[PDB]
RNA sequence: AAGCUCCUUCGACGAGUCGAGUAGUUUGGGAAUGCUGCUCAAAAUGGGAGGUAAAUUUCUUCUAAAGCUAAAUACCGGCCA
RNA sequence: UUGACCUCGGAUCAGGUAGGAGGACCCGCUGAACUUAAGCAUAUCAAUAAGCGGAGGAAAAGAAACCAACAGGGAUUGCCCUAGUAACGGCGAGUGAAGCGGCAACAGCUCAAAUUUGAAAGCUGGCUUCGGCCCGCGUUGUAAUUUGGAGAGGAUGCUUU
């Protein structure tokens, strides 16, 4: 399967070990940054889509707005209290909405808020 | 709403009212000369949905392009030809984005808005502050424009696999060969 | 009132630009000399 | 399948993008009869007032390259001539 | 001959074309217009609603100002800008309209009579975009209208109604709805007989 | 920037917080 | 002979007769190069020359494009 | 065939009564000028830092 | 290469960056965080410390026996 | 294939999936047409085909399977386009109340009336319908006459090779109570 | 100046563009995979794409023809190490 | 007689800007043949090389007219497997994806369509004593408000700089 220029099209990985080095060291560029606060944001629990893995939940993209609403946390303060918005999904389930506003609480309950200035 | 009723009145194209209106003015655009200074925006509506403002900066040109075929076809639209043309006679000025305006048998007439990005108005001005950045140069010329986009199939879905994202980019990632250091 | 000067003059400019433009050919002046005229343009005299 | 609670969803705006405007219609009627009709909708209506339905819908259908496009072109130009014979 | 400039050769066929084509009723209300002494009355109404110039305005603003270092009722003027005069007429605040017969692209307002006529608003075509750009303080306006005047003009407002209405409306409810144009002078009338009589005589 | 980019960051600034272990 | 000085290149290749530099093109606003000949275009590359000003450009870069005089300078 | 028919006035014959849009009024249109009131309070500033 | 060639035989001197990096690999300042920060111990290290979870997501591999800020 | 064959039917073109399927009735209205063909297809894969009277008689849905048209090379056989074929029908086409229905809607179609202008004059070629699963095999021969030896017909396959599985047949044009239904059909 | 709440009031969303026919080119991809040229040329409980034998074209999922945007990505060239 | 508007021009007018180089990587256009296989022809090489145009430190793409058919997922980009699978091919030479799933990184927004109409509230200049003075652009529309998993307007009560 070699009818073409694998030659000039060949790509090696010997730079692994240094983009994981780079890799990490941005991280903490990122904590260095957002020192106190997690390095990343509180992602919702989905159920993956087709019959082959519906058995199981991943991280999902961002929370929706009625489960926001129903945990208590405004739309406009979410994202700036480090928690992703999904605005595309809809839960069409109460057991995704419980679920995800059980999550919700307990960030809330494990959060340490500074007051503005 | 004058500018709605524009949108529906330019919607009826072969109307009577448009279709005097096109002849004369198609008359005129061919005694006048092929690129030229547009003083004002001859669909406005079309101008001020695609972004034309009646700011010191946005300047029309109009511009004629022979239409039909090189039995080859030119991947790229009469829009871009006329687009890049027009943008080469104004090297100064990075063009926002073009129209259809008339069509005739042996031409077809284009309206192409652009904006100066030395223009003070323009630098202070946020939502064109960004075409005043460096990476648009020659938006015409390297396919950044409506009909670049159209032309080189920016769209999203399983009709658009092979072009989206680049299609020499696609091509040269499908056809590079990964080896691992633990193979 | 009509405009009926200045149609006039504007097409008489443009047939001195076609004749012009023609003229250029020298075989299109050789065929307008060796042209003869017609007489449905003479009409008008007593026929 | 599995069997969850089905919630009833708020009304979507971009499925209420179906457009009910009253003043869009009334632009379009407006601007209709500012503009007048291009020459094959003036066929299309000579075949209508002459009761040649049938040959107006296939003329229509040559014309737009749809069924559905050909009713509807067909219908609007129905309505043009009752609200016509209506006023005069 | 004498040779004429591009320009100019072009604007004077312009003037022959626009006499010369049969023109779509909606552009022949346009050619039709109202006459020096109806323009005369609605100029001087508006004159006497004509609004603040920027000095004026800066002046005003500082009289203000000062008084208050050391209650008002509403403004009256004359209404510009072809959005505003539309989204007036549509809803039905607008008591009289005048729009310029020379507006280039003209799309900006062929409909506005017909909408006028559709909404019931008063309305008139006045030559002049600059007359009317002088009136307010700009170079050039498309529409204006009146919306609202003084009791001491509402007479006058009215009285100017009934006059635009009848001694304009009436003769363009008579001569609106045909096409205008083919004003064919002997140049082109010879021209046609020599057309008519080198074609259907022997040979098409 | 623009004013009502300059009133959301206003009203609605990146706040300072943690999460505890 | 049909080649003179070229102005721009400084070769021995300006045609006489259609006035045109065979290596680097003059009187065309671009210089004549082409991807089939990579010794040609590392004959006439940046770096083959002198260097006037792009060789001063990376220490102004270094120090940050930065203007004035040290403070307390005579 | 007539080439240039008059146009029959269809929509414009009927006349409506209500303008088009029935959205609310708002209570600016009513009150004095918020934006005079600024500019006025930006000239008292003005004179009394001279 | 000619460029380097010309650079290597020249006696103009070597113009060498210095390491600077866009963005900073340690918190700095007069805060708790900053003088409780250890530079050298790692990201998951100084939180564990600190009582404070710094990645909120799954955990991608095995973390140290002492690590608490995986959640 | 199907349209050269039938002189008395005329193309149409892509139907709307949105449309109504009654409004197939008004389109023959149109045309004068008092029998559909309707080709529906499924996924870009499966072939539905439907025949009607319009505007009232039955129609009849099927499950088109198993294609081959006139174009491959296997076939040898060729017939005069428009002339009128002789139509044949296995005994299960009288026997089962659904087969008989079936038949008069193919009959209809498939027959090529006696006096049309656009028709040619010698009949050359045989249309079979056969009942061999619970299915219907259409078939196409040429008549090919040879001199007996001391004139009998032969016959050569020329054309549409298809295979069509009942699904419904409904008591109106493309609606109303449905008279037949296979209880049986496997959907790919 | 701003966020939220409620409602006997409103709610505008891109046209020689979709689409149809056709020629060339391209793709694993005639429901044309995309693109371009020519001819014709739209709609408003609209339009696009899918699901479906289930009895009719039901159901599901999104809003095209205007625009911006860091990061993870590439790198035989540039300043270096 | 004069004065406005529109359109088109002059100026070594005042102030600016483009060309060329580089092109490793990037975005487009254009575009082969040697080679392989097959009665022949398409195919393959290859949507490659060569040629032309245009940027940057990255570019490009990007916040669904998407994927799905599930208990659904949710802008873009890249790695791993999916997979040499689906699919198109004398079902030759062969060509050849993508959804899901694990991961890296994640960030959302601006307009056009609405009349500020109780007040063009917007902006380029150039004269400055640097405080504000005029020339103008602009109503054929420059600010503020809004951008359809929205929004506006009123009322209402808290909470915001
Ligand atoms: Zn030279």
């Amino acid at each position: 399967h070699f009818r073409k220029h694998w030659q000039r099209r060949v790509r090696c990985h010997f730079d692994q070990p240094g983009k994981k080095v780079t890799r990490r060291l941005a991280r903490r560029a990122k904590a260095a940054a957002l020192a106190p606060r997690p390095v990343d944001k509180l992602r919702p629990i989905v159920r993956c889509p087709t019959v082959k893995y519906n058995r199981r939940t991943r991280l999902g993209r961002g929370f929706t707005l009625e489960e926001l609403k129903a945990a208590g946390i405004p739309r406009l303060l979410a994202p700036t209290i480090g928690i992703a918005v999904d605005h595309r999904r809809k839960n069409l389930s109460e057991e995704s909405l419980a679920a995800n506003v059980q999550r919700l609480k307990d960030y809330k309950a494990r959060l340490i808020l500074f007051p503005r200035k | 709403g004058a500018l709605k009723y524009l949108e529906e009145l330019s919607k009826k194209k072969q109307s009577d009212v448009v279709r005097f209106l096109l002849r004369v003015r198609c008359w005129e655009y061919r005694q006048l000369n092929v690129i030229h200074r547009a003083s004002r925006p001859s669909r406005p509506d079309k101008a001020r949905r695609l972004g034309y403002k009646a700011k010191q900066g946005y300047v029309i040109y109009r511009v004629r392009v022979r239409r039909g075929g090189r039995q080859l076809k030119y991947q790229r639209s009469l829009r871009a030809t006329a687009e890049e043309r027009v943008g080469r006679r104004c090297s100064n000025l990075r063009v926002l984005n073009s129209y259809w305006v008339n069509q005739d048998s042996t031409y077809k007439y284009y309206e192409v808005i652009l904006v100066d990005p030395n223009h003070k108005a323009i630098r202070r001005d946020p939502r064109i502050n960004w075409i005043c950045n460096p990476v648009h140069k020659h938006r015409e010329c390297r396919g950044l424009t409506s009909t670049g986009k159209k032309s080189r199939g920016l769209n999203k879905g399983h009709r658009f696999n092979k072009t989206r994202a680049g299609r020499r980019k696609t091509w040269k990632r499908h056809n590079t060969l990964s080896l691992w250091r633990y193979r | 009132e009509d405009g009926d000067q200045l149609e006039r003059e504007l097409d008489a400019m443009y047939e001195h630009y076609k004749e012009r433009k023609a003229s250029q050919d020298a075989k299109y002046r050789a065929k307008r000399a060796r042209q003869e005229v017609d007489d449905e343009e003479w009409e008008g005299l007593s026929a | 399948g599995h069997k969850t609670t089905r919630r009833v969803l708020k009304e979507r705006p971009s499925r209420r993008k179906g457009a009910q405007s009253k003043r869009t219609q009334f632009v379009r009627s407006l601007i209709r009869e500012v503009a007048g009709l291009a020459p094959y909708e003036r066929r299309v209506i000579e075949l209508l007032r002459n009761g040649k339905d049938k040959r107006a819908r296939k003329f229509s259908k040559k014309k737009l390259g749809t069924f559905g496009r050909a009713k509807r072109k067909c219908e609007e130009l129905q309505r043009i001539i009752a609200e016509s014979r209506r006023a005069h | 001959m004498v040779k004429w400039p591009e320009y100019i050769r072009l604007q004077r066929q312009k003037k022959i074309l626009r006499m010369r084509l049969k023109v779509p009723p909606a552009i022949a209300q346009f050619q039709y217009t109202l006459d020096k002494n109806l323009a005369a009355q609605a100029f001087k109404l508006l004159n006497k609603y004509r609004p603040e110039t920027k000095q004026e305005k800066k002046e005003r603003l500082l009289r203000e100002a000062t008084a208050i270092k050391e209650v008002s009722k509403k403004p009256y003027t004359v209404k510009y800008g072809l959005n505003h005069v539309v989204g007036l007429i549509e809803n039905k605040k607008a008591s009289l309209v005048l729009i310029a017969n020379d507006v280039d692209p003209i799309e900006l307002v062929v409909f506005l009579p017909a909408l006028c006529r559709k909404m019931g608003i008063p309305y008139a075509i006045i030559k002049g975009k600059a007359r009317l750009g002088t009136l307010v303080h700009k170079k050039t306006a498309a529409v204006v209208a009146i919306t609202e005047v003084r009791s001491e003009d509402k007479n006058e407002l009215a009285k100017l109604i009934s006059a635009v209405k009848e001694g304009y409306l009436e003769k363009v409810e008579d001569t609106r709805k045909r096409w205008g144009g083919g004003i064919m002078g002997f140049k082109a009338q010879k021209r046609e007989e020599k057309r008519k009589k080198s074609l259907e005589t022997a040979i098409k | 920037v623009l004013e009502k980019t300059k009133k959301r960051l206003t009203h609605f600034p990146q706040r300072k917080y943690a999460v505890k272990a | 002979k049909t080649h003179g000085l070229c102005r721009r290149c400084g070769r021995r290749s300006l045609h006489n007769q259609k006035k045109v530099c065979a290596s680097c093109g003059y009187p065309a606003a671009k210089t004549r190069k082409y991807n089939w000949s990579e010794k040609a275009k590392r004959r006439k590359v940046t770096g083959t020359g002198r260097m006037r000003y792009l060789s001063t450009v990376p220490r102004r870069f270094k120090n940050g494009f930065r203007t004035g005089v040290p403070k307390g300078a005579r | 065939e007539d080439p240039y028919p008059d146009t029959v006035e269809w929509f414009t014959s009927v006349e409506e009564k209500m303008p088009l849009s029935a959205a609310p009024e708002p209570k600016r249109r009513f009150i004095p000028s918020k934006n005079e009131a600024k500019q006025i309070m930006k000239l008292v500033r003005a004179i009394r830092e001279g | 290469r000619e460029l380097q060639k010309r650079k290597r035989r020249s006696s103009r001197p070597t113009i060498r960056m210095p390491n600077r990096r866009k963005k900073a690999l340690n918190p700095a300042g007069n805060n708790i965080i900053a003088k409780s920060w250890n530079k050298k111990e790692t990201l998951s290290q100084n939180y564990t410390r600190f009582g404070l979870v710094a990645k909120l997501g799954k955990a991608t591999g095995g973390t140290a026996p002492g690590n608490k800020a995986l959640l | 294939d199907l349209a050269s064959m039938l002189p008395h039917g005329r193309k149409d073109a892509k139907f709307d999936t949105k449309s109504r399927l009654y409004e197939l009735c008004e389109l023959a209205e149109l045309y004068n047409c008092n029998n559909v063909l309707f080709f529906e297809a499924r996924k870009g894969k499966d072939l539905y085909m439907w025949f009607s009277k319009v505007p009232n008689g039955p129609t009849v849905k099927f499950y088109a399977q198993n294609l081959h048209t006139m174009e491959e090379l296997h076939f040898q056989g060729n017939c005069l386009k428009g002339s009128r074929p002789i139509l044949s029908f296995d005994a299960a086409f009288e026997q089962e109340p659904y087969l008989k229905v079936i038949k008069e809607l193919f009959l209809h179609t498939f027959g090529v009336p006696q006096g049309h202008k656009k028709s040619k004059p010698f009949i050359d070629h045989v249309l079979s319908f056969s009942v061999a699963d619970g299915k219907i095999w259409v078939r196409n021969y040429e008549i090919r006459e040879v001199e007996k030896v001391k004139t009998d017909i032969n016959l050569i396959e020329i054309g549409p090779r298809f295979v069509l599985t009942p699904i419904i047949i409904q008591e109106g044009s493309f609606g109303g109570p449905i008279l037949y239904e296979n209880k049986r059909f496997i959907s790919p």
